[PDB]
């Protein structure tokens, strides 16, 4: 879909995301 | 003659100290009718179980993962019944016990002591002797921590406090 | 396992009610799963 | 006089090595009580199979036929939107597969009558690809290591798109937790 | 040179609390009687090995990298496109979004894939008697007979060094938010 691995901000939410996201709340 | 542990007790004939940590301690019995193997195999499980259950409440309270909700261990445990976790926990203790099972089949043969699953990845256990000291600590904890998780959890039925406020106020 | 009791397991009472309750069991869930089938779909 | 994979448990009678990808891991004793001629065709078959189940899981997402009938990303979608005719021939050629390639000895009390009919060992080489003696049992080692991983890991893509119902590399990409 | 006895070989302990298991053979470079978790008894020694070394190749050129690019020396119209910032780990995402990074990953693992795991596998197999880190490179000519040690022991200690170097500056740029020096 256009977008990377990590670090997206968009429409974009990788599993790499939600493992970042769930270490860092 | 005697048992070591009680003096005015005779010694259980099935306690012949093959088993580290025999102290002779057994007044209802119990290895007079069923099989040591077995009775050994579930105290080591129940007291693994409880060590792990203690170590759970000291450390489950001291941090928390930051992508879990806070609260108590005990309501955890009726939280994850709710969410989900509790079943994945569940099924995959089930799943290693299936292997359990056959482990406790070999034993039953005399092919498997009561308490190896050959488990030292770490190799803390180089000969004989420390081996032996070893098992005499880990059922001597197993013990403790068995009476210190029932501890900790009526505890928390009867105060509804974690055991690390208790300790400061009262 | 021990051989003598897989033996016993493999009587024929035994056998014959693990495998009708067997055979009830996926009738049932056949029928709580996919229920009212008088005909073959078309 | 123990397993390898699981050293609390004696080594499962029958298992000496001799096969690709013995670590004498069977824990329910699973060849004490059947033939491993049958275990390791049946263990090869249901590999192979999940090996081009994995492949198209992956596949099928970046790469259609054309038409609107094969244009689902997700397989399970695929699976209903695929025209039904063609799908019940890939069924009979299954099944004629299956038939002409195990030579007419399809059940538990006739393949591997021929004594030198071998696990696994169907006759199929297309490209003759096999012709190298100290390859060999590299090459079983890799075949199974590759079903056995193509097994597990199309298990988890079928019952993740059943969670998610999301194509997996798009899943992947766009992953809500449960 | 090799010293067998006073830096490497049998006997030798630099952390004498945990004592030298028997499992050591004194053959590899670096072996300093340090396996307190007794892995040696059951892991491949020569697989392990071949890992600590390239581990710490990497490790070095990181350390080299990451000091030069936190310093401030930069190629020229490096700056540009890959911001005029000294943060590692934005310079590590603004050259991914740019690409420059995907093209080190394609050929680092080209490499990896083309000769290292042939080597790791011939070697592990006993079919070229190849050491471990041994991959025939040295353009300048510099050990010939000197490679027994005073190269291999100096490579492996300053590997190891690396490693942990660069672990401490990753966490402290973690936790202060600025680059070392
Ligand atoms: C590799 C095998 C495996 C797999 C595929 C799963 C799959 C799953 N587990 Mg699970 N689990 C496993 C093994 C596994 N489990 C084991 C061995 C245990 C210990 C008995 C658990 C304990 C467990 C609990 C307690 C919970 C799950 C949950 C879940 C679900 C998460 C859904 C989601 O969005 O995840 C998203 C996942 C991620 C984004 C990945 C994040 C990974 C984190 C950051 C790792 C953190 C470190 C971790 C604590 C290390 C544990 C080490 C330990 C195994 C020794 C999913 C069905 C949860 C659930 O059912 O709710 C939906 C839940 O609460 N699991
Ligand atoms: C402290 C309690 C204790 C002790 C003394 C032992 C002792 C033993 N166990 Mg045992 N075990 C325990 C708890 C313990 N166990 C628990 C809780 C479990 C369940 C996970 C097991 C599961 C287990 C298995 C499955 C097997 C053994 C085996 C053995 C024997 C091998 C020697 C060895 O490696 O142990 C030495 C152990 C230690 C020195 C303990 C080190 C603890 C360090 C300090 C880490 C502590 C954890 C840390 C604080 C957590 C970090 C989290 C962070 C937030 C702080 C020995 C008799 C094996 C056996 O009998 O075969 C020979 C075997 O197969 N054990
Ligand atoms: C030989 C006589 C006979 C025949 C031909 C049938 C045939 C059938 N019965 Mg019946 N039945 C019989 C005797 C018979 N039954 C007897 C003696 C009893 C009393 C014990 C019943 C009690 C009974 C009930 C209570 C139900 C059926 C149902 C069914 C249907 C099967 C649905 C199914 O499994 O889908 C197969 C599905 C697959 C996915 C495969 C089918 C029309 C079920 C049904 O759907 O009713 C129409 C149902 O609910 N039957
Ligand atoms: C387990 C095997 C398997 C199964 C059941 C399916 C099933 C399906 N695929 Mg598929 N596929 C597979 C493997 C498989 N795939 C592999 C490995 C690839 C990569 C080459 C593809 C690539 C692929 C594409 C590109 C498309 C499908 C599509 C489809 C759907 C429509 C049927 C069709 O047109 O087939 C098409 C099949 C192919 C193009 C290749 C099939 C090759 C198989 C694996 C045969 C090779 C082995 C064969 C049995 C010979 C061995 C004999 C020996 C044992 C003696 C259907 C759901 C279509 C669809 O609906 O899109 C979503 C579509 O456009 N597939
Ligand atoms: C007996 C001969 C015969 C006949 C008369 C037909 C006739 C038909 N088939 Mg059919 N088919 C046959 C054999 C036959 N097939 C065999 C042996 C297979 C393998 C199982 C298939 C699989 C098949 C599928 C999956 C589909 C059809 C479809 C069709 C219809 C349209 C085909 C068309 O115009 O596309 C012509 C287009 C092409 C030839 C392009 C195909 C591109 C290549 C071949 C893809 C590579 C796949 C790979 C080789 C598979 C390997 C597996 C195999 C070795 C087992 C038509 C009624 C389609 C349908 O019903 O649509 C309405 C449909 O979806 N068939
Ligand atoms: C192997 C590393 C390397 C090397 C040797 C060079 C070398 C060069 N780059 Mg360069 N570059 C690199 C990596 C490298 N780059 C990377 C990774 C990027 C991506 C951000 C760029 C992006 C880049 C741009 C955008 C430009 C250069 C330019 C130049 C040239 C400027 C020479 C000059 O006039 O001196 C100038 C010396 C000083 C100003 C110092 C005082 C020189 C040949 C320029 C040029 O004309 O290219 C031919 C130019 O416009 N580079
Ligand atoms: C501490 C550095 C160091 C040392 C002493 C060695 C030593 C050795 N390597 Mg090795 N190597 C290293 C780093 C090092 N390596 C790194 C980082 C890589 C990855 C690119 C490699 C990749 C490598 C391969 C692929 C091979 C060797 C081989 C060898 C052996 C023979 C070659 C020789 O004598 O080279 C020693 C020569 C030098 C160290 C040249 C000096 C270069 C200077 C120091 C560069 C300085 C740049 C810069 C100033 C760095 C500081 C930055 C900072 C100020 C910010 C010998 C055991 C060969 C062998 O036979 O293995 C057994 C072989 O095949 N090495
Ligand atoms: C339900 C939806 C449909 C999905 C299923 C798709 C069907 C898939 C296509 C069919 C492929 C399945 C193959 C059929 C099973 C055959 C099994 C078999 O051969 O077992 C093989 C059995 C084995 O039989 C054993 O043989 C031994 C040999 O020494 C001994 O004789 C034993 O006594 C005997 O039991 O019998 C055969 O040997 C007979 C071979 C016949 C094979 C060709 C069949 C011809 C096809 C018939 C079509 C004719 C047209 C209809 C007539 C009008
Ligand atoms: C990932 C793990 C990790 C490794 C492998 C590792 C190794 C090395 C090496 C070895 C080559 C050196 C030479 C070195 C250097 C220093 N580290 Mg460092 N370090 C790691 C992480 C941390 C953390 C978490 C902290 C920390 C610190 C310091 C301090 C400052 C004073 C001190 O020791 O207290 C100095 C000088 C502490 C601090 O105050 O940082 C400012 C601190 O909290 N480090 N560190
Ligand atoms: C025999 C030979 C023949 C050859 C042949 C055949 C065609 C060989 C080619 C074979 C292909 C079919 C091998 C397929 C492997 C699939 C697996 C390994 C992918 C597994 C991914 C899993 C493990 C993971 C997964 C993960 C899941 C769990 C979660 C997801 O979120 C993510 C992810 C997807 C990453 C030829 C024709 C050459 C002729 C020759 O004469 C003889
Ligand atoms: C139900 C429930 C849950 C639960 C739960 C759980 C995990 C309950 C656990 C209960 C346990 C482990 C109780 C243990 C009690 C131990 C006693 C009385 C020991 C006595 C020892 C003596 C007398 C020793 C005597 C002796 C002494 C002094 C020394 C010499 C020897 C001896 C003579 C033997 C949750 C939390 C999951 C939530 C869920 O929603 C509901």
């Amino acid at each position: 879909d256009g977008c990377g691995a990590y670090a997206n901000s968009g429409s974009c939410h990788t599993f790499l995301d939600e493992i970042g996201d769930a270490l860092k709340a | 003659d005697f048992s070591a542990a009680v003096p005015f007790l005779k010694r259980p004939t099935n306690l012949d100290g093959q088993y580290i940590g025999d102290v002779g301690f057994d007044p209802l019995g119990f290895s007079d009718v069923f099989d040591l193997r077995v009775l050994r195999e579930a105290e080591l499980k129940h007291g693994r179980f409880a060590m792990l259950a203690t170590l759970g409440f000291i450390v489950q309270e001291l941090y928390t993962f930051p992508f879990f909700p806070k609260m108590a261990p005990v309501d955890a445990h009726d939280y994850f019944v709710k969410q989900g976790g509790g079943s994945q926990i569940i099924f995959w203790i089930s799943f290693v016990e299936l292997f359990g099972v056959v482990a406790l089949f070999e034993t039953l043969q005399g092919k498997r002591e009561p308490g190896d699953f050959a488990f030292d990845p770490l190799g803390l256990a180089k000969d004989e002797a420390t081996l032996e000291r070893y098992r005499l600590a880990e059922v001597k904890h197993a013990r403790l921590a068995m009476i210190a998780i029932g501890g900790f959890i009526h505890q928390y039925w009867v105060t509804k406090q974690t055991v690390l406020e208790q300790l400061g106020n009262f | 396992m021990d051989s003598n009791f897989l033996k016993y397991l493999s009587t024929a009472p035994v056998l014959f009610t693990v495998w009708l309750s067997f055979t009830a069991s996926f009738i049932i869930e056949a029928n709580r799963f996919f229920p009212d089938m008088l005909y073959f779909p078309m | 006089a123990k397993s390898k994979a699981v050293p609390f448990l004696s080594q499962p009678e029958a298992l000496d090595g001799s096969m690709a990808g013995d670590v004498g891991f069977d824990p329910f004793g699973f060849s004490s009580n059947f033939d491993l001629k049958w275990l390791r065709e049946a263990e090869l078959k249901h590999g192979r199979i999940c090996m081009l189940a994995a492949t198209g899981c992956l596949v099928q997402e970046v790469v259609h036929l054309p038409g609107e009938a094969f244009s689902q990303k997700m397989a399970l979608n695929a699976w209903a939107a695929a025209p039904r005719g063609g799908m019940i021939s890939i069924l009979v050629a299954i099944g004629l597969i299956e038939l002409i390639s195990n030579r007419f000895a399809l059940t538990a009390t006739d393949m591997f009558a021929n004594p030198n009919r071998v696990p696994g060992d169907l006759g199929f080489d297309p490209l003759s690809l096999g012709g190298n003696g100290a390859n060999r049992a590299r090459m079983e080692l890799a075949e199974i290591t590759h079903g056995r991983a193509a097994m597990m890991g199309f298990s988890g893509m079928v019952h993740q798109m059943l969670v998610s119902k999301q194509a997996p590399i798009e899943q992947l990409m766009h992953f809500k937790a449960v | 040179l090799y010293k067998d006895g006073k830096m490497q070989g049998k006997g030798v302990n630099i952390i004498p609390v945990f004592a030298r298991p028997d499992s050591l053979d004194g053959t590899i470079p670096g072996d300093q009687g340090f396996d307190p978790f007794g892995f040696s008894s059951w892991v491949n020694m020569k697989f392990v090995s071949e890992a600590e070394i390239k581990h710490g190749r990497l490790a070095m050129l990181a350390f080299a990298g990451i000091m030069v690019e936190s310093i401030g020396i930069s190629f020229p119209g490096a700056t540009s496109i890959l911001g005029d910032s000294k943060d590692i780990f934005e310079i590590h995402n603004k050259a991914v979004e740019s690409g420059a990074m995907g093209q080190i990953l394609l050929w680092v693992g080209f490499i990896e894939a083309c000769v290292g795991v042939p080597a790791m596998n011939e070697m592990l197999s006993g079919e070229t008697s190849r050491m471990p880190g041994d991959f025939g490179f040295d353009p300048l000519g510099l050990g010939k007979g000197d490679k027994l040690a005073r190269k291999q022991l100096v490579e492996v200690t300053n590997g190891r060094l690396a490693m942990l170097a660069v672990s401490g500056i990753v966490h402290h740029t973690i936790i202060t938010g600025k680059g070392p020096l």
